[PDB]
DNA sequence: TCAGGATGTATATATCTGACACGTGCCTGGAGACTAGGGAGTAATCCCCTTGGCGGTTAAAACGCGGGGGACAGCGCGTACGTGCGTTTAAGCGCCAAGGGGATTACTCCCTAGTCTCCAGGCACGTGTCAGATATATACATCCGAT
DNA sequence: TCAGGATGTATATATCTGACACGTGCCTGGAGACTAGGGAGTAATCCCCTTGGCGCTTAAACGCACGTACGCGCTGTCCCCCGCGTTTTAACCGCCAAGGGGATTACTCCCTAGTCTCCAGGCACGTGTCAGATATATACATCCGAT
C-alpha cells in the first residue's frame, strides 16, 4: 500500500 | 589494512536525506556498528528460518520474514515495502 | 560488454556485491539466492536513512551541523520504535535522556 | 544559604545535560587491573578496552540508579537506601 | 620500620563518594543515604568481575596476552549488553 | 429483535477472579486488592499478543495455515523465554 | 458461634497448597477462546493444534506467576501487605517491559 | 575389518557419529575437527548425568521411583548452579519451589 | 518417519547413576529438549569463536572454550576435565 | 512583595583540529559459459482440525454479609541528611628508558580434513506385559481460635 | 492456659496404564583409499604496552559545623477486603457429519545456484586543506530566599 513517512518526531 | 567499512554508503544516504550536515568519526563508527549488528541479526534469523524448514537456501522470502520478525511495528511495514520495491525494480531492470 | 553494478540497477545505494559476499562466506546457509542481497541492502538502507534523519533533526534542534553520538542517543531514545529495536544497546558517549520525576520538584 | 534540594535539582539538570565520564579515569583503570589480576596473571590492557569497560560500567550504574530511585519513590520517600537498590537488582534477575 | 609496604589504600574505595553522587544525579535522585556508597561499590565489583572473566576467557582462547577492546565488546555482547562505538 | 447477538462478554473476562487469585497464591501473596483483576488481564493480553504475533509470522512463512507447537516454541525462544517440554 | 478462621490463615493454607502442586490454574476452554480471539492479530482464519495451545498456556502461567512474585516483593518493600496496581506497574517497568 | 564405534573407543555413552553429523550438517563451520564430537559428547554426557543424579535424589526424597517434571524442576531450582545455567527456561509442568515471605507469617 | 532422539542415550546414562529408578515420557522429552538446547548453545558459541579468529574449522579447543565460557564456573571445571579425559582416551585408543 | 544575590544564558573572537575532497592501485564484483542437483508440481494415504449442533455431571464461580485489621491521615521529634567553607591530595599531564606482544606479509609443506565406495550392525518402530502411581477410605497427630 | 475443632499426614488397598523388554529392517556410521588446501612453523617490520620512576597544575575530595526537613514511631479511624454460606452455570467430557490441511513417500524435470575464467571499475588508503565547534570573557535575563 506504499507506506510512507510515519509518525516523525516533533521537537528535541 | 583494507578493512571494509560501510562508511561511504552511510555518508551517501546522509547526503541524500539531509544535504547540509555531517558526521563525526565516533558517530560514523557507531552507525557502522549498528548496520553490522542489524545485518547479523537479520542473517542469523534467516539462517535459522531456513534450517527450520529443511531448506538449504537463503532467499528473499525468509529475508522478508526475518525483517518482519525483528523490526517492530511501522518499521517492519516500511522496510518490507521498500525491500519489495527494490527487488522488483532489480528483476525488471 | 559494459558492466553496471547490481546496486545501480536495483536503485539502491548500499552495496549488493558486498552483502552477497558476506551472506555466502558467513556460514548462514549452504547456498544463497539472488534476490536476498538486494532485499537486505534495501532494508539496511531504509533503517540507516530513518535513524540519520532523526539524528539530523536533533542536531539542528541544538543549532549544530554535525551529528554526534549525543544526537544519535537523543533521536534513538525519543523515537519509541527505534527505542524498542535498540532497547538493549548502549550508544557510547551518548549521555542520558533528560528526566526529573514530578514528585521531586519543589512545591 | 540555599534551601535544601535546590542544589540537588540544579545538579540533576547539570548531569542529565552532559555526556562526559563520571568516574575518574585512573582509579577505575587501576580497579580493572586489580580485579582482573586473579583470573590470570600478566594480562595487558589497551586503552580502548579499558574505555569500553568504563562506558559499560557507567551505563549499568546509571540505569541501576534510575531503578533504585523509582523504587524509593514507590515507597513514599525521596532518599534511596540499600533496601531500594537490593530490590531493584533482585527484581531484574541479577541477585 | 617501613621497609615493607604498610602504606596502601584499597582499590574499590577509589570510586569516590562524589563520583557515586554524580552517577546518582545523572540517574536523577535527590537524596542519598550513607550505605549507598558501599552497596554501589559491591555491585560494580560484581559486574566488573563477570565481564572481565568472559573477556579474559576470549583472549586466552585466542592465544594472546592482551585484552582487546573488541574482545571486551564480545564479552559484553555475550552478557547481553551490546555496545556501539568501539568497532564491530 | 433477537437475531442480533447481545451476548459474549469479552473473552478476557474468562480469566476469572479466582483464577487470578490462584495465580497470585502460587506466586505467594496473602492479601489482594481489587484492581489487580484488571491490571493482570491487561498484561496477559499484551503478552499473548506478542507471542501469537511471532508464532503466526513463523506459520505464514512456512506457508501453512496451522499454528504448530514448534512454531509457538520458536516464537517463545525468539522472545527470550525458552520452553522445555512440547517439542 | 461457629468456628471461623481469622483473616489470613485460609490465605496461607492456599499459598502452601498451591506452591506444592503442578496443575494448570487457568481453565483450558476460556484460555483457548482468548487465544483464538487474539489470533486475528496478523492473519485471519487459522487452525490451531492442541499442543500449541497447551504450550502457550504453560508459558503464560509461568510469566504471570513470576510477575506476581515480583509484585509481592514490591508490595512488601513499601511496608505493606496488599498488592496494588502500582506494584504491578513498578515490577513490570523495572524488568523492562514498559 | 571389525568396526569399533567412536563412542566405545572414547568410553562415552552418547553417540559420537551422530554428533559429528549434526556438526557437519548444521553448517556451524566449514570443517569440523576429529576431537570436537568426542569433547561435545563427553560434555553433554556429564551434564545429563549430573542433572539426572539430582533429579533421582529428589525423587527418592519424595518417595517415588520415577523421575517426573516436578522432580526435574526441584533439582534445577534447588542448587544455585543449574538454576543459573537454566535461568530463562520454563520447565513445563514444573511448578515452583515453595517459599513464603517471613513478613506474611503470623506472630 | 525416523525421528532422531537422545532417549536411548540418556536412559543408558540414567541406568548407571541411579541403577533402579526410572523416568516418565514427559521427563524424557524435557531431557531431550535440554540436551538439544545445550548442544545448540555450545555449537553456536564455538562457531562464533571460529569466525572471530578467522579459523575455518571447529575443534576441541573451541569446544572447550565454549564450555568454559557458557557453563558457570564450578560446573565448567568438571565439564572440561571430563571432556579432556574422554578426548585423550579416544586419541590414545 | 521587593530588592540582593546567584545562576544560567546569549554573543563576539580566536584557535584548532577534525571532516572532507582528491589521486592510485589492487583487489574484488561483473560478464560469460557449463553444469548438476535442489526445489516446485504432481499423485497417493492417513491422521488431525474445523463448524455447527446436542446431552450431562458437577465443581468452581458469582453474590451477599459481617466484621476485623490493615491502609492512610495527622502529630511530634530527633535524627541524619543537606549546604557551605577551608584545605589537603590525588588525577592528569608531560617525559625517560628498554624490552616483548602482536599484526601483517610472504613462502613452504605436512597432515588432516573431505569425498567416494561398500558393508555390516546401531537404532527406531511396532509388538507385549507388569510394576508404579494413582485414586480410594480411616486413625491420627497436629496448629488454630477462645479461657 | 487449657480443652474443642478442622486439616493435612500418614496408613493400607484395588486399579490403570505406560515404562520397560524384545524382535526386525533399514539406513548410516565405520573401514579403506585418495587428495588437496588449511593451518602450523619461520622470519622481517613497525607500533603499542609494561614497569619502574621524576616534576607540576589545579580542581575535587575530605573534614567540620550548623541546622533544617523528613524518615519513623504512635494513634486514630475508617473502609475495604477476607472468610463463609448459597445458588447456578460453564467447563468438561462424550458425540456427529464431511471435508480440508499437512506430513510422508515416491518420480520428474526445469532452472538456477555454484564453479571456472578474464577483466576492468569499485573503494580503501595516504595526502592536504578549511570551517564548525569550542573556550573565554562579557553583558543580560532570570528564579530564589529573607526582610
Amino acid at each position: 500500500l506504499n507506506p510512507t513517512k510515519r509518525e516523525r518526531k516533533e521537537n528535541y | 589494512t583494507r578493512k571494509e567499512s560501510y562508511a561511504i554508503y552511510v555518508y551517501k544516504v546522509l547526503k541524500q536525506v539531509h544535504p547540509d550536515t555531517g558526521i563525526s568519526s565516533k558517530a560514523m563508527s557507531i552507525m557502522n556498528s549498528f548496520v553490522n549488528d542489524v545485518f547479523e541479526r537479520i542473517a542469523g534469523e534467516a539462517s535459522r528460518l531456513a534450517h527450520y524448514n529443511k531448506r538449504s537456501t537463503i532467499t528473499s522470502r525468509e529475508i522478508q520474514t526475518a525483517v518482519r520478525l525483528l523490526l517492530p511495528g511501522e518499521l517492519a511495514k516500511h522496510a518490507v515495502s521498500e525491500g519489495t520495491k527494490a527487488v522488483t525494480k532489480y528483476t525488471s531492470a | 560488454a559494459k558492466a553496471k553494478t547490481r546496486s545501480s540497477r536495483a536503485g539502491l545505494q548500499f552495496p549488493v556485491g558486498r552483502v552477497h559476499r558476506l551472506l555466502r562466506k558467513g556460514n548462514y546457509a549452504e547456498r544463497v539466492g539472488a534476490g536476498a542481497p538486494v532485499y537486505l541492502a534495501a532494508v539496511l538502507e531504509y533503517l540507516t536513512a530513518e535513524i540519520l534523519e532523526l539524528a539530523g533533526n536533533a542536531a539542528r534542534d541544538n543549532k549544530k551541523t554535525r551529528i554526534i553520538p549525543r544526537h544519535l542517543q537523543l533521536a534513538v531514545r525519543n523515537d519509541e520504535e527505534l527505542n524498542k529495536l535498540l532497547g538493549r544497546v548502549t550508544i557510547a558517549q551518548g549521555g542520558v535522556l533528560p528526566n526529573i520525576q514530578s514528585v521531586l520538584l519543589p512545591k | 544559604r540555599y534551601r535544601p534540594g535546590t542544589v540537588a535539582l540544579r545538579e540533576i539538570r547539570r548531569y542529565q545535560k552532559s555526556t562526559e565520564l563520571l568516574i575518574r579515569k585512573l582509579p577505575f583503570q587501576r580497579l580493572v587491573r586489580e580485579i582482573a589480576q586473579d583470573f590470570k596473571t600478566d594480562l595487558r590492557f589497551q586503552s580502548s578496552a579499558v574505555m569500553a569497560l568504563q562506558e559499560a560500567s557507567e551505563a549499568y550504574l546509571v540505569a541501576l540508579f534510575e531503578d533504585t530511585n523509582l523504587c524509593a519513590i514507590h515507597a513514599k520517600r525521596v532518599t534511596i537506601m540499600p533496601k531500594d537498590i537490593q530490590l531493584a537488582r533482585r527484581i531484574r534477575g541479577e541477585r | 620500620a617501613k621497609r615493607h609496604r604498610k602504606v596502601l589504600r584499597d582499590n574499590i574505595q577509589g570510586i569516590t563518594k562524589p563520583a557515586i553522587r554524580r552517577l546518582a544525579r545523572r540517574g536523577g535522585v535527590k537524596r542519598i543515604s550513607g550505605l549507598i556508597y558501599e552497596e554501589t561499590r559491591g555491585v560494580l565489583k560484581v559486574f566488573l568481575e563477570n565481564v572481565i572473566r568472559d573477556a579474559v576467557t576470549y583472549t586466552e582462547h585466542a592465544k594472546r596476552k592482551t585484552v582487546t577492546a573488541m574482545d571486551v565488546v564480545y564479552a559484553l555482547k555475550r552478557q547481553g549488553r551490546t555496545l556501539y562505538g568501539f568497532g564491530g
